[PDB]
C-alpha cells in the first residue's frame, strides 16, 4: 500500500497517514504537562538523563517564546526548536506591527497553521514536534494552548503530551486546577510528573518546571531552584 | 567632425570618408578606417561620438557574416540596412543610446546598385547621393550640382574629388586624405586614395 | 503500463492516454445538446438535481462569456469554471485591444490552446471538460466543439455526455440545415429526451439561445411552454 | 492500479480517485452539521464532541464568522478546516478593499471553491479535506445557503448537510421541504435540531450541538448561547 | 550465501544503512578506471607522471593532456574523466589568478587544492545555484608545487578530501602502486632518483613497453618553474632505466 | 527492461524511442500530399473528418498560410499543430520585422525544428507530435517543397505525402512524377491518382480531400485552395481517364 | 539498475547513458579527416538520394567560419544545434578579441557545451561526434574530434560513425608522409577509405577541402567522379 | 520488508522514526574518535586521526572557527568543512557588527538551525558529520556536541566517532576530577580517553593526536604532531 508513503496523498477511506506516523513521534518523546490554574499556567517537563556526561540545563525542552510566553514540547527536539524559532518570529513580527504583545490565542492559530502548511505538501514531511504554549495577561487571564503535528489548536485546562499522556491526564483530570494557586501546582506538577515517571524503563529524570502568572508579573520563567527543592521533596514523599 | 559621402550610379556605389581620428586637438590617427565590409559586396561606412562607432560597425559586421555562415547566401543591401537600423533604433530608447551616424552602400543582383542613409535617432533612407558630418553641408551642393543619374565611374571619382577639394578649400578642420572604394557586381574595389597634400 | 500515468509520456503506438482518459472522464458527464439552426443556434443540458434541496438559482450550466457568445459544457463542473473565467477574460481583453466584440472562432482558438497549454506540463492534469461554444457573429450563427486534447472542431449540431453517440444519431437523423431555431429547440430537447432515464422538467434541463440579439438562457416558464409540446 | 495516489493523473474511466477519498476524509471525523433556509433565517447545526474533560469547551468550536454578516461550518480535518477558514476571511476582506462593498456569499462560496479546484488539478498539494457550508443574508436575494466540497463545486441550497449522516439528514430534510408550508426562525432552528437528533439518535443536550443563526432583522452572524440552546431545545420537548 | 540488494546506492543524497553514501564511493571506484599517474615529493622537488594510454597511432600524443599546469608554481596530474578534470582544472586556474589579483602573491598547494575541493563538495546541492554538477566529480587530481613551506604533494578525490602525501598514487594500479611507492621512496632521495623510481613503477604497471610517447612527466623545482620533460629529455631518462 | 520513457534517455543502441513513439502516431493522422512543379506547387490532404455534422467554416481543416510567401499542411495532433504554426507565423513576422523581406522557406522550417528538436532534449515536455509539410516561393530558391518530423530533422523533397498510407502513396509518386515535366496541372491529377489510390474510400467525395496551390502570379505568389467545383472537375477527369484506360484493355 | 540516470555512477564507476549516446554515434553515417602539409580533407558518405529528395538540403559538411569547418555523425538536429551555437561562438570571439577563432578554441567550446548537457540531468548529450578541420594563424593543419562525453583530441586522421573501426585500421595502414605529400593524393586517400565502406563510391560520397587561405570548396560530383576513377584505375 | 520508510527524510515510518536521519546518525560512527573535556578554567579538543597511507599525512580533524571557538569533526570531512565555513562566517559577521565574540551557546543554535532545514525537506541530505564544539566565553567553558540530527547538548565532556564508548566510560567514571585540573592534568585525561577506543595494537603517537585548546587567557590553538609531545609524554601506558 503506498498510501502511506506521502502526505499529498489519501487513503481510500479517507485517512493522510503520515500525519498519524508524525503523531506517533511524540509518543516515543519523554512526557510533559501543562496545568492552568486562576493565577496563571504553570509547565512541567521530564527530561530524562541519558549520560551522567551531559551538564544539567541542557536538552531544555522549556522554551521562551517571548516574555509573557513560554512553549513546553514533545517530539523531535530539532523540529522543536525550529518550531520556537518561528514563533518567536512570528510574536516578533506581531509586536512590530500591531504594537503589542500577540495574544496567545492568534500565536497559536498562526504556528498552527504553519505547522499545516507541511502536511498538505508532498515535498515536505509533518513536522515531528507537539508542544504547548502557554501566557498569562491581565487582560486575556490564564491560557494553555496545544499544538500536534497536524496544526490542531485547542486551549485545555490541563494538557499532557508524550509517552505517558494518557496517565498523565488521568492525573490532571482528578486535580480541580481551576480553584487552585500556582505556587501548589508546581507541587501537584512534580508529583503527577514523577508517577509517570517510570523508573525500570527509564533510568533517571531531571524535573523542568516553569510557569507564567501574576507572580511573576506576566512573564514566563523557569522556577527557582528552592521551590523546584521543594515541590521534588514533595512528590518523593507523595510517592511512597 | 567625420565626413562620409557616397554617390550611386548606374551599376556602381561609390563611398569615401576621411582618415583622422582625432583626440581634442591632436589627430592621433592620420589612416584611420572606417569603412568595415559587412559581406562581400556591402560596406557599412560610420562615424559619430567614440567607441560607439566600433561597437556598433562590428556588431552589425558579425552578424551579418552569422547570416552568411548559417544560410549560405549574403544578405541584400536593403535587409543589411533595415537590420542596422532596427538595432539603432531600439538602442535609442535604452539606457546606451549608440550615437553613431552611418552610410550603407551595396550592390544587389536583383535589385542593383543602392545607398542607404541613416542618422543616430535610425531613420532610414534610400538616396542617390548622400554625406554625414558637417562636411556634408558643405558638399553636398556639389553633388546636386553635378550629379546626373547615369554618371560614369570616372566622372563619379572626378565629382567626387570636386567634393572633397571643396572641403580642403573651406571647411575648418584638416582632412588631409580620404579612402575611396567601389562597390560593383563584382565586390568592393579599393581605389587610390584621394590625397591632397 | 508507464504511459497510462505519465501526460508527457507518448505510449507506444503513440498515444497520450491520459488525455484519452480526459476524454472518457468527459463521456461521463451529463448530456449536452447543440443544434445550429439558421437564424440561431441552441444550446441545452440536462440540470438533473440529486435533491430537491438544491436551488437550481444558484448554478447553471449554461454561461455568457460575451453578449454574443454562450457556451455549454460536459464534464468536470470545477474546470468548466476555470475555463469559463479565463474566456471572460481573453474575451474581455480582446475588446481592450481591438475594440470589436471577441469573434466566436478565435475564442474557441484562444480558450483550446489554454487548454493544450494545461496538457504539456507534468505537473498539472488535463481540464476533465469539454464545452459546447456557440456564438452569433458577422450575421451568421456559429457551434464549435472544444476537446481536453486542446483541439477544437465546427459542427452544425452535436451532442456530449452520456449516449453522445446516440444523441449524433438522432441528430443527423433529424437534422435539417433549413430548421429555424424554433424548431432547432425542439429537436435539441428531444434529442435530450432520448437519453434522460427521467420524466424533465423545467428545472431537470438548462437550454439557452444564440441569435442576432444576442446569448440568453430563456427561463424556467418559457422552457415550460417548449416542454409542454 | 497506481492510477489513485495521484490527484493529476485520470483513471481509465476519467474519475480522478483521490478527490473521492478527500470526500471521504469528511466522514472520518465522525460530527455531522446541518443547513436549512427560512424565509428569513438560514441556521447552521453541527456536533460539539470534547474527547476530554480537560479541553476548554469555549476554544473547540466548528462554527467561524468569516465577516460580520457571514457565518461558516466547517466539516473535516480542524487543521484544514481553520486554513480554509482563513483564507475565506482574507477573501471577504480583499473583496471589501477592491469593490467597496461586502462580499457576497455565492461569490465568496465560488472564490473558495475555484482555489479547491487549483488544489484538485496541480500535483504537489492536497485538496483540503473538510466542507465548507455559508448562510448570510443577502438584500436581494433574502437569505442564502451555500456549500463548498473538496472538488471545487459550490452549489446553493435551500437545506443541506454534511458529515457521515449526510444521506439520513438530507433524505430527512428532503420529506420537510416536500411538505412545505414556511419556516419561521424557530421552526427553522426547530427543524434543524430535529434532522440532527433524528439522524443520530442523540436527544441533545444544550452542550452537545452549537448552533449559528442569521436572519434579515440581525443580519449579522450569531452564535447562540448555551441558555438559548436549550430554549429551543425545551420547546422542541414540550411538543 | 548472497545479499545483493542494494537499493540505496542509487541516486546521491541518500544515506545507506551504516551512512556509506554510496554514490561517492562508486566515483571513488570510478578513478581506478582512469590511466595511473604517480607524484614523489622531495627536498629537490616534486615530479609528476602519468601514463597516456594512446588509443591508436592516428591519434596526436601532444592532445592527451594529462598533467598541465595550473600556473608556474603549481602543476597538477590527473586520472579520470578527462572532462569533468578540465573544469576543475579552470577552477584551479582562475582561483590562483584571482589570488594574484587580489593580494600580489601565490597560493600555496593547499590553498589551491582546497579551492578545487569546495567547487568538488558542491555535488552535495546545498547551494541553490543550477550550474553545479549533481553527481561527484569522477577524477582524482594530484596537486605539485613549491611554496613557501618548499615542495608538496597534494591529493584530491571525489569526494573533495585532500591531503598532503609525500608519494601517492592514483589510477588503476594505484593499487600495488602505492605498495612499491612505500618500499622505494625514502625522505632524502633526490628528485633524479624519484623519477627513476616512479617511472620504473609506471613501466611495472604499465600494459605496454614503456616509451617517451605513451608517458608524460613533468617536474616543479623551487628555483625552476613547472616543467614538461621533452622527447629527448624523455628519451634520455627511459633509455636511462 | 524500459528505456522508453522520458525522452531524455539514450537506450541501449543509443536511441530515443519517445520520439519514435511519437512518429508512429503521424502515421495515423490523415494523408496529406505536396508535389513541386515547374510553374508552382500544391498542398493536397485528405480530410479524415468525415462526419456528416461538420462545418467547413474555416479557411482550411489542414491547410494553413504561414506568410504571404507560403503554406503548410499538418499531420498529427491538431494541439501541437495549432500552437506549431502560431509559433511559425510569429517567427516568419519576427523575421520580416528585423530585415523588411519575406522569411526564406528554409530558414522558416529550420527556425520550427529548432523548436521542435528543444522539445525532444529537454526533460519535462513531450516531443511534439506532428509532422507538417512547407510550400514556399523564395527570391533565392523558387519553389520548394519541405518536410518535418517529429524528430526536428527536415528534407527538401520535389514530392512527398504524410500520414496514413504515406509508403503507398511515395511509391505511387516515385514512378509517376517526372522531374522536370510537371505543370500544376498535371501534379494535380497526379494528386488526385496516388489520393485515389490511398484513401480508402472508393471514390474521392470531393468533401473529403482539401487542395490548394501556391503560384506565383504578377510578380506576387498567390495561395489559393481549389473550390468544390474545381475538385469536381479534377476527380471527373481522372476517373473519365482512368476509365479510357480500362476500356482499351 | 544503473544506466537510467546521466548523474548517477555505476558499481565500478560507469556513467552509461553517455556510453549510450556514443553509441548512437556510431549508428550515423560514416566520415573520415585526414590532415595534409597544406590540406585539410573531410569526407562523408551520403546515405541515398531517394530520387524524389533534395540533395542541397541535406549537408553533412559545414563551414563555421572562414577558416574553420566541421562533419558529424549522429542525430543530425542536435548536430545543426551545434553547428549554430559554435557559429554564432565564432563570431562573438571574433567580435570580443579582434581575432579569428583558433581550431581548438572551437572545439573547445563544443566540447564544453557537449559537456554542460551531460552533466545534469533534464537534459540529454548531444547524441553526435564531429571532426573539426581548420588552419591555425601560423598554417598547420588541424584536425581535432568530439564526442558525447566532451572529451576532445587532436587526431593526424580518423573516422567517425559507423565502419569508422574498419575505415580506421585501413588508414591506419595506409596512412604516411608520402601519402599527405600532394594534396590530390590526400583526397584520393580519403576517397578510397570511404570507399572500404560504402555501397558505390562517387554516388555516395560528399567530400570538401580547405587549402591554406581559401574558403570550404565541396568537390563537384564531376570531380569526385574524376578521382574515383583515377583511384579505380589505378588498382 | 519495510524498504519502504526508508527512502527519503520526508518519509515517516509507521513507528514515528525518520530512519534516513538515523542512517546519517551511523555517518559518525564511521570516523575516527573524537574527545572533548573542560575545566573550570579550559576547554579542550583531543582527536585521533587517520591515514591513507604510510606515505600519506593524516587528516585534520580540528579546525579553529574563531579564537573563542573551534571544532573537531566526527563524520564526513565534506560536511564538516562547509558547516565550518559557515560557522566562521557567523562569527566574523558578529565580530563586525556588535564586536563581540559571538556566544558559543548561539552559535550552535546556529548550526542547528543550519543542520535541521534538509531533515524536513526533499532534496539535500542531512548532514552526515558529528561536531564536538568547544570554546571559552564571558559564561565560561563550553562544550557542545551535534549530531547529523540536528539536534545538539551541552557536555561536561563528550566523545564521538568509532569505539567512542570506552572513552565516554573513562571520562564518566573520572569526570568528578575533571573540574579541578589544570590543562595539563586535562589534556592527559582526554588522551587517556581516546587511547580507550584506539585498537590494543595501536598506542598514541605524536602524528596521530591533535590537541585544541581555549581559554580565558588563550585563543583557540591546535597542538600538531611535533607540539603534542609535552602533553603525551606524561602518559604512562597501556593497562
Amino acid at each position: 500500500t503506498g498510501y502511506d508513503l506521502s502526505a499529498s496523498t489519501f487513503s481510500p477511506d479517507g485517512r493522510v497517514f503520515q500525519v498519524e506516523y508524525a503523531m506517533k513521534a511524540v509518543e516515543n518523546s519523554s512526557t510533559a504537562i501543562g496545568i492552568r490554574c486562576k493565577d496563571g499556567v504553570v509547565f512541567g517537563v521530564e527530561k530524562l538523563v541519558l549520560s551522567k556526561l551531559y551538564e544539567e540545563g541542557s536538552n531544555k525542552r522549556l522554551f521562551n517564546v517571548d516574555r509573557h510566553v513560554g512553549m513546553a514540547v514533545a517530539g523531535l527536539l530539532a523540529d522543536a526548536r525550529s518550531l520556537a524559532d518561528i514563533a518567536r518570529e512570528e510574536a516578533s513580527n506581531f509586536r512590530s506591527n500591531f504594537g503589542y504583545n500577540i495574544p496567545l490565542k492568534h500565536l497559536a492559530d498562526r504556528v498552527a497553521m504553519y505547522v499545516h502548511a507541511y502536511t498538505l505538501y508532498s515535498a515536505v514531511r509533518p513536522f515531528g514536534c507537539s508542544f504547548m504554549l502557554g501566557s498569562y495577561s491581565v487582560n486575556d487571564g490564564a491560557q494553555l494552548y496545544m499544538i500536534d503535528p497536524s496544526g490542531v489548536s485547542y486551549g485545555y485546562w490541563g494538557c499532557a503530551i508524550g509517552k505517558a499522556r494518557q496517565a498523565a491526564k488521568t492525573e490532571i483530570e482528578k486535580l480541580q486546577m481551576k480553584e487552585m494557586t500556582c505556587r501548589d501546582i508546581v507541587k501537584e506538577v512534580a508529583k503527577i510528573i514523577y508517577i509517570v515517571h517510570d523508573e525500570v524503563k527509564d533510568k533517571a529524570f531531571e524535573l523542568e518546571l516553569s510557569w507564567v502568572g501574576e507572580l511573576t508579573n506576566g512573564r514566563h520563567e523557569i522556577v527557582p531552584k528552592d521551590i523546584r527543592e521543594e515541590a521534588e521533596k514533595y512528590a518523593k514523599e507523595s510517592l511512597k | 567632425m567625420e565626413y562620409l559621402i557616397g554617390i550611386q550610379g548606374p551599376d556602381y556605389v561609390l563611398v569615401a570618408s576621411d582618415r583622422v581620428a582625432a583626440s581634442n586637438i591632436v589627430q592621433m590617427k592620420d589612416d584611420h578606417d572606417k569603412m568595415f565590409k559587412m559581406s562581400e559586396k556591402i560596406l557599412l561606412l560610420c562615424v559619430g561620438e567614440a567607441g560607439d562607432t566600433v561597437q556598433f560597425a562590428e556588431y552589425i559586421q558579425k552578424n551579418v557574416q552569422l547570416y552568411k555562415m548559417r544560410n549560405g547566401y549574403e544578405l541584400s543591401p536593403t535587409a543589411a540596412a533595415n537590420f542596422t537600423r532596427r538595432n539603432l533604433a531600439d538602442c535609442l530608447r535604452s539606457r546606451t543610446p549608440y550615437h553613431v551616424n552611418l552610410l550603407l552602400a551595396g550592390y544587389d543582383e536583383h535589385e542593383g546598385p543602392a545607398l542607404y542613409y541613416m542618422d543616430y535617432l535610425a531613420a532610414l533612407a534610400k538616396a542617390p547621393f548622400a554625406a554625414h558630418g558637417y562636411g556634408a553641408f558643405l558638399t553636398l551642393s556639389i553633388l546636386d550640382r553635378y550629379y546626373t543619374p547615369t554618371i560614369s565611374r570616372e566622372r563619379a571619382v572626378e565629382l567626387l574629388r570636386k567634393c572633397l577639394e571643396e572641403l580642403q578649400k573651406r571647411f575648418i578642420l584638416n582632412l588631409p586624405t580620404f579612402s575611396v572604394r567601389i562597390i560593383d557586381k563584382n565586390g568592393i574595389h579599393d581605389l587610390d586614395n584621394i590625397s591632397f597634400p | 503500463r508507464g504511459y497510462s500515468f505519465s501526460l508527457t509520456t507518448f505510449s507506444p503506438s503513440g498515444k497520450l492516454v491520459q488525455i484519452e482518459y480526459a476524454l472518457a472522464a468527459v463521456a461521463g458527464g451529463a448530456p449536452s445538446v447543440g443544434i445550429k439552426a439558421a437564424n440561431g443556434v441552441v444550446l441545452a443540458t440536462e440540470k438533473k438535481q440529486k435533491s430537491i434541496l438544491y436551488d437550481e438559482r444558484s448554478v447553471h450550466k449554461v454561461e455568457p462569456i460575451t453578449k454574443h457568445i454562450g457556451l455549454v459544457y460536459s464534464g468536470m463542473g470545477p474546470d468548466y469554471r476555470v475555463l469559463v473565467h479565463r474566456a471572460r477574460k481573453l474575451a474581455q481583453q480582446y475588446y481592450l485591444v481591438y475594440q470589436e466584440p471577441i469573434p466566436t472562432a478565435q475564442l474557441v482558438q484562444r480558450v483550446a490552446s489554454v487548454m493544450q497549454e494545461y496538457t504539456q506540463s507534468g505537473g498539472v492534469r488535463p481540464f476533465g471538460v469539454s464545452l459546447l461554444i456557440c456564438g452569433w457573429n458577422e450575421g451568421r450563427p456559429y457551434l464549435f466543439q472544444s476537446d481536453p486534447s486542446g483541439a477544437y472542431f465546427a459542427w452544425k449540431a452535436t451532442a456530449m455526455g452520456k449516449n453522445y453517440v446516440n444523441g449524433k444519431t438522432f441528430l443527423e437523423k433529424r437534422y435539417n440545415e433549413d430548421l429555424e431555431l424554433e424548431d432547432a429547440i425542439h429537436t435539441a430537447i428531444l434529442t435530450l429526451k432520448e437519453s434522460f432515464e427521467g420524466q424533465m422538467t423545467e428545472d431537470n434541463i438548462e437550454v439557452g439561445i444564440c441569435n442576432e440579439a444576442g446569448f440568453r438562457r430563456l427561463t424556467p416558464t418559457e422552457v415550460k411552454d417548449y416542454l409542454a409540446a | 492500479a497506481g492510477f489513485d495516489r495521484h490527484i493529476t493523473i485520470f483513471s481509465p474511466e476519467g474519475r480522478l480517485y483521490q478527490v473521492e477519498y478527500a470526500f471521504k476524509a469528511i466522514n472520518q471525523g465522525g460530527l455531522t452539521s446541518v443547513a436549512v433556509r427560512g424565509k428569513d433565517c438560514a441556521v447552521i447545526v453541527t456536533q460539539k464532541k470534547v474527547p476530554d474533560k480537560l479541553l476548554d469547551s469555549s476554544t473547540v468550536t466548528h462554527l467561524f464568522k468569516i465577516t460580520e454578516n457571514i457565518g461558516c461550518v466547517m466539516t473535516g480535518m480542524t487543521a484544514d478546516s481553520r486554513s480554509q477558514v482563513q483564507r475565506a476571511r482574507y477573501e471577504a476582506a480583499n473583496w471589501k478593499y477592491k469593490y467597496g462593498y461586502e462580499i457576497p456569499v455565492d461569490m465568496l462560496c465560488k472564490r473558495i471553491a475555484d482555489i479547491s479546484q487549483v488544489y484538485t488539478q496541480n500535483a504537489e498539494m492536497r485538496p483540503l479535506g473538510c466542507c465548507m457550508i455559508l448562510i448570510g443574508i443577502d438584500e436581494e436575494q433574502g437569505p442564502q445557503v451555500y456549500k463548498c466540497d473538496p472538488a471545487g463545486y459550490y452549489c446553493g441550497f435551500k437545506a443541506t448537510a454534511a458529515g457521515v449522516k449526510q444521506t439520513e439528514s438530507t433524505s430527512f430534510l428532503e420529506k420537510k421541504v416536500k411538505k412545505k408550508f414556511d419556516w419561521t426562525f424557530e421552526q427553522t432552528v426547530e427543524t434543524a435540531i430535529t434532522c440532527l437528533s433524528t439522524v443520530l439518535s442523540i436527544d441533545f443536550k444544550p452542550s452537545e450541538i452549537e448552533v449559528g443563526v442569521v436572519t434579515v432583522e440581525n443580519p449579522k452572524f450569531r452564535i447562540l448561547t448555551e441558555a438559548e440552546i436549550d430554549a429551543h431545545l425545551v420547546a422542541l420537548a414540550e411538543r | 550465501m548472497f545479499l545483493t540488494r542494494s537499493e540505496y546506492d542509487r541516486g546521491v543524497n541518500t544515506f545507506s544503512p551504516e551512512g556509506r553514501l554510496f554514490q561517492v564511493e562508486y566515483a571513488i571506484e570510478a578513478i581506478k578506471l582512469g590511466s595511473t599517474a604517480i607524484g614523489i615529493q622531495t627536498s629537490e622537488g616534486v615530479c609528476l607522471a602519468v601514463e597516456k594510454r594512446i588509443t591508436s597511432p592516428l591519434m596526436e600524443p601532444s592532445s592527451i593532456e594529462k598533467i598541465v599546469e595550473i600556473d608556474a608554481h603549481i602543476g597538477c596530474a590527473m586520472s579520470g574523466l578527462i572532462a569533468d578534470a578540465k573544469t576543475l582544472i579552470d577552477k584551479a586556474r582562475v582561483e590562483t589568478q584571482n589570488h594574484w589579483f587580489t593580494y600580489n602573491e601565490t597560493m600555496t598547494v593547499e590553498s589551491v587544492t582546497q579551492a578545487v575541493s569546495n567547487l568538488a563538495l558542491q555535488f552535495g546541492e546545498e547551494d541553490a545555484d543550477p550550474g553545479a554538477m549533481s553527481r561527484p566529480f569522477g577524477v582524482a587530481l594530484l596537486f605539485g608545487g613549491v611554496d613557501e613551506k618548499g615542495p608538496q604533494l597534494f591529493h584530491m578525490d571525489p569526494s573533495g578530501t585532500f591531503v598532503q602525501c609525500d608519494a601517492r598514487a592514483i589510477g588503476s594500479a594505484s593499487e600495488g602502486a602505492q605498495s612499491s611507492l612505500q618500499e622505494v621512496y625514502h625522505k632524502s632521495m633526490t628528485l633524479k632518483e624519484a623519477i627513476k623510481s616512479s617511472l620504473i613503477i609506471l613501466k611495472q604497471v604499465m600494459e605496454e613497453k614503456l616509451n617517451a610517447t605513451n608517458i608524460e612527466l613533468a617536474t616543479v623545482q623551487p628555483g625552476q618553474n613547472f616543467h614538461m620533460f621533452t622527447k629527448e629529455e624523455l628519451e634520455e631518462v627511459i633509455k636511462d632505466i | 527492461r524500459r528505456y522508453d520513457s522520458r525522452t531524455t534517455i539514450f537506450s541501449p543502441e543509443g536511441r530515443l524511442y519517445q520520439v519514435e513513439y511519437a512518429m508512429e502516431a503521424i502515421g495515423h493522422a490523415g494523408t496529406c500530399l505536396g508535389i513541386l512543379a515547374n510553374d508552382g506547387v500544391l498542398l493536397a490532404a485528405e480530410r479524415r473528418n468525415i462526419h456528416k455534422l461538420l462545418d467547413e467554416v474555416f479557411f482550411s481543416e489542414k491547410i494553413y498560410k504561414l506568410n504571404e510567401d507560403m503554406a503548410c499542411s499538418v499531420a498529427g495532433i491538431t494541439s501541437d499543430a495549432n500552437v506549431l504554426t502560431n509559433e511559425l507565423r510569429l517567427i516568419a513576422q519576427r523575421y520580416l520585422l528585423q530585415y523588411q523581406e519575406p522569411i526564406p522557406c528554409e530558414q522558416l522550417v529550420t527556425a520550427l525544428c529548432d523548436i521542435k528538436q528543444a522539445y525532444t532534449q529537454f526533460g519535462g515536455k513531450r516531443p511534439f507530435g506532428v509532422s507538417l509539410l512547407y510550400i514556399g516561393w523564395d527570391k533565392h530558391y523558387g519553389f520548394q517543397l519541405y518536410q518535418s518530423d517529429p524528430s526536428g530533422n527536415y528534407g527538401g523533397w520535389k514530392a512527398t505525402c504524410i500520414g496514413n498510407n504515406s509508403a503507398a502513396a511515395v511509391s505511387m509518386l516515385k514512378q509517376d512524377y517526372k522531374e522536370g515535366e510537371m505543370t500544376l496541372k498535371s501534379a494535380l491529377a497526379l494528386a488526385i491518382k496516388v489520393l485515389n489510390k490511398t484513401m480508402d474510400v472508393s471514390k474521392l467525395s470531393a468533401e473529403k480531400v482539401e487542395i490548394a496551390t501556391l503560384t506565383r502570379e504578377n510578380g506576387k505568389t498567390v495561395i489559393r485552395v481549389l473550390k468544390q467545383k474545381e475538385v469536381e472537375q479534377l476527380i471527373k477527369k481522372h476517373e473519365e481517364e482512368e476509365a479510357k484506360a480500362e476500356r482499351e484493355k | 539498475s544503473y544506466d537510467r540516470a546521466i548523474t548517477v555512477f555505476s558499481p565500478d564507476g560507469h556513467l552509461f547513458q553517455v556510453e549510450y549516446a556514443q553509441e548512437a554515434v556510431k549508428k550515423g553515417s560514416t566520415a573520415v579527416g585526414v590532415r595534409g602539409r597544406d590540406i585539410v580533407v573531410l569526407g562523408v558518405e551520403k546515405k541515398s538520394v531517394a530520387k524524389l529528395q533534395d540533395e542541397r538540403t541535406v549537408r553533412k559538411i559545414c563551414a563555421l567560419d572562414d577558416n574553420v569547418c566541421m562533419a558529424f555523425a549522429g542525430l543530425t538536429a542536435d548536430a545543426r544545434i551545434v553547428i549554430n551555437r559554435a557559429r554564432v561562438e565564432c563570431q562573438s570571439h571574433r567580435l570580443t578579441v579582434e581575432d579569428p577563432v583558433t581550431v581548438e578554441y572551437i572545439t573547445r567550446y563544443i566540447a564544453s557545451l557537449k559537456q554542460r548537457y551531460t552533466q545534469s540531468n533534464g537534459r540529454r548529450p548531444f547524441g553526435i561526434s564531429a571532426l573539426i578541420v581548420g588552419f591555425d594563424f601560423d598554417g598547420t593543419p588541424r584536425l581535432y574530434q568530439t564526442d558525447p562525453s566532451g572529451t576532445y583530441h587532436a587526431w593526424k586522421a580518423n573516422a567517425i560513425g559507423r565502419g569508422a573501426k574498419s575505415v580506421r585500421e585501413f588508414l591506419e595502414k595506409n596512412y604516411t608522409d608520402e601519402a599527405i605529400e600532394t594534396d590530390d593524393l590526400t583526397i584520393k586517400l580519403v576517397i578510397k577509405a570511404l570507399l572500404e565502406v560504402v555501397q558505390s563510391g562517387g554516388k555516395n560520397i560528399e567530400l570538401a577541402v580547405m587549402r591554406r587561405d581559401q574558403s570550404l570548396k565541396i568537390l563537384n560530383p564531376e570531380e569526385i567522379e574524376k578521382y574515383v576513377a583515377e583511384i579505380e584505375k589505378e588498382k | 520488508f519495510r524498504n519502504q520508510y526508508d527512502n527519503d527524510v520526508t518519509v515517516w515510518s509507521p513507528q514515528g522514526r525518520i530512519h534516513q536521519i538515523e542512517y546519517a546518525m551511523e555517518a559518525v560512527k564511521q570516523g575516527s574518535a573524537t574527545v572533548g573535556l573542560k575545566s573550570k578554567t579550559h576547554a579542550v579538543l583531543v582527536a585521533l586521526k587517520r591515514a591513507q597511507s604510510e606515505l600519506a599525512a593524516h587528516q585534520k580533524k580540528i579546525l579553529h572557527v574563531d579564537n573563542h571557538i573551534g571544532i573537531s569533526i566526527a563524520g564526513l570531512t565534506a560536511d564538516a568543512r562547509l558547516l565550518c565555513n559557515f560557522m566562521r562566517q557567523e562569527c566574523l559577521d558578529s565580530r563586525f557588527v556588535f564586536d563581540r565574540p559571538l556566544p558559543v551557546s548561539r552559535l550552535v543554535s546556529l548550526i542547528g538551525s543550519k543542520t535541521q532545514i534538509p531533515t524536513q525537506r526533499y532534496g539535500r541530505r542531512p548532514y552526515g558529520v558529528g561536531l564536538l564544539i568547544a570554546g571559552y566565553d564571558d559564561m565560561g567553558p563550553h562544550i557542545f556536541q551535534t549530531c547529523p540530527s540536528a539536534n545538539y547538548f551541552d557536555c561536561r565532556a563528550m566523545s564521538i566517532g568509532a569505539r567512542s564508548q570506552s572513552a565516554r566510560t573513562y571520562l564518566e567514571r573520572h569526570m568528578s576530577e575533571f573540574m579541578e585540573c589544570n590543562l595539563n592534568e586535562l589534556v592527559k585525561h582526554g588522551l587517556r580517553a581516546l587511547r580507550e577506543t584506539l585498537p590494543a595494537e595501536q598506542d598514541l603517537t605524536t602524528k596521530n593526536v591533535s590537541i585544541g585548546i581555549v581559554g580565558k587567557d588563550l585563543e583557540f590553538t591546535i597542538y600538531d604532531d611535533d607540539d603534542v609531545s609535552p602533553f603525551l609524554e606524561g602518559l604512562e601506558e597501556r593497562p
